[PDB]
């Protein structure tokens, strides 16, 4: 019904700010403290992404529909918590690697010298723990509509608000994710609380990010902001 | 039959069982010691918790005692405006805990905890099983089976869900509302981790080495 419509704009949201994995063209190029030109690559890959998880938020129906201040809150506090899930799906078991969204698949000490480091472990091992789930455009999609649009992060100037915004996407997955899953109920619950982890993952990953901020110079200029100023 | 898996009515009665010098940091120790001296009490009386092998109740419950603890005094706090119920039955505020060097913390258990627990009028049922979610924790590093642990879990999940369709069945997504506590629980649990050198809990003791004495008790 009006909820089929939520997930297909949800899906469609996501699929063209971050395509599938299998549809997507994949070049190449021991462990290390960080391995610059990596770093440089993993930077640019990820500002894109930054800037394409944006447009997926403004695809979002009624995320604009914030005030443009909790619009930039929501996203600078959820910015990780999606690259990291985006990535993720990128992950192949075979290989054990991850793809970007132009077709650069790195293996494991490959993302670890390109920024991941000491939490390229945990990384790692979350992906393993999404291939289970065979999740889909619309699962992914829609999990990370519930993590940006979160009344729970401060300086929310509607915070309730927030929280009418999430309700429809929290009802999404569950009819989608049972509906595809008849005889196992209990992958919603587990699919959600893989939010759990992610937040985890994510805290460690903004201590992560002040570290490379200083001992590389003039790295990650703040950007979510004046994007969504325009 | 999901209730009778993992059983709602014997959740509360593990909740209500273990239900309850002057300065923060001292009346935070001491109201964690108290808590801390019946967990074992506490899982125990959870379905299926003493069937599991001794060695993984240990782990279970070393990894999940912290946010056992937070869930339990936030929901208890909701009682209290702006501050947070020890086990102790003190009331501490703000500047209490800004003494303790936990402001933040405090803040974030008031708003991300205690409001919402509030706000959507969250029983002691459902913070039980919530609780046993937390419990029932298949990541537990060293684990002998963690499968029979997120079958466990997930007989939680079933049971709780049950249980929301039944008490509130005008709410349909209230069985997600009570679970998206559960990151905000894990964040603060994580912040809180980082104080513990400050809160000597017991004599300094190995909190592992407690909860076994309490298990071969
Ligand atoms: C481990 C950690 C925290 C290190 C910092 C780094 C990061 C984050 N934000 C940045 C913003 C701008 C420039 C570089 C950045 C690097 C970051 C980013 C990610 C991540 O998924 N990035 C990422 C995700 C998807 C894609 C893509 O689909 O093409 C590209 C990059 C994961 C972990 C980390
Ligand atoms: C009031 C904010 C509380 C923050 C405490 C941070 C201290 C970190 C160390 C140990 C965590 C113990 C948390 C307190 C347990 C109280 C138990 C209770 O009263 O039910």
């Amino acid at each position: 019904p009006e909820v089929g419509e939520l997930i297909e704009k949800v899906r469609k949201a996501h699929q063209e700010t971050f395509p599938a994995l299998c549809q997507l063209g994949k070049y190449t190029t021991q462990r290390v403290s960080l391995d610059i030109d990596l770093w440089d690559k993993f930077s640019e890959l990820s500002t894109k992404c930054i800037i394409k998880t944006v447009e997926f938020a403004k695809q979002l129906p009624g995320f604009t529909t914030l005030t443009i201040a909790d619009q930039i809150t929501l996203l600078k506090a959820a910015c990780l918590d999606i690259l990291i899930l985006r990535i993720c799906t990128r992950y192949t078991p075979e290989q054990d690697t991850m793809t970007f969204s132009d077709g650069l698949t790195l293996n494991r000490t490959q993302m670890h010298n390109a920024g991941f480091g000491p939490l390229t472990d945990l990384v790692f091992a979350f992906a393993n723990q999404l291939l289970p789930l065979e999740m889909d455009d619309a699962e992914t999609g829609l999990l990370s509509a519930i993590c940006l649009i979160c009344g729970d992060r401060q300086d929310l100037e509607q915070p309730d608000r927030v929280d009418m915004l999430q309700e429809p996407l929290l009802e999404a997955l569950k009819v989608y994710v049972r509906k595809r899953r008849p005889s196992r109920p209990h992958m919603f619950p587990k699919m959600l609380m893989k939010i759990t982890d992610l937040r985890s993952i994510s805290a460690k990953g903004a201590e992560r990010v002040i570290t490379l901020k200083m001992e590389i110079p003039g790295s990650m200029p703040p950007l979510i902001q004046e994007m969504l100023e325009n | 039959s999901a209730n009778e898996d993992m059983p709602v009515e014997k959740i509360l009665e593990a909740e209500l069982a273990v239900e309850p010098p002057n300065d923060p940091v001292t009346n935070i120790c001491q109201a964690a010691d108290k808590q801390l001296f019946t967990l074992v009490e506490w899982a125990k009386r959870i379905p299926h918790f003493s069937e599991l092998p001794l060695d993984d109740q240990v782990i279970l419950l070393r990894a999940g005692w912290n946010e056992l603890l937070i869930a339990s005094f936030s929901h208890r706090s909701i009682a209290v405006k702006d501050g947070i119920l020890l086990a102790t039955g003190l009331h501490v505020h703000r500047n209490s805990a800004h003494s303790a060097g936990v402001g933040a913390i405090f803040d974030r258990v008031l708003t991300e905890l205690v409001s919402k627990m509030r706000d959507m009028q969250m029983d002691k049922t459902e913070l039980g099983c919530l609780r046993a979610i937390v419990l029932f924790n298949p990541d537990s590093k060293g684990l002998s089976n963690p499968a029979e642990v997120e079958a466990l879990r997930e007989k939680v999940y079933a049971s709780l869900e049950a249980y929301c369709k039944h008490k509130y069945p005008e709410q349909p997504g209230r069985f997600a509302k009570l679970l998206l506590r559960l990151p905000a629980l894990r964040s603060i649990g994580l912040k809180c981790l980082e104080h513990l050198f400050f809160f000597k809990l017991i004599g300094d003791t190995p909190i592992d080495t407690f909860l076994m004495e309490m298990l071969e008790a």
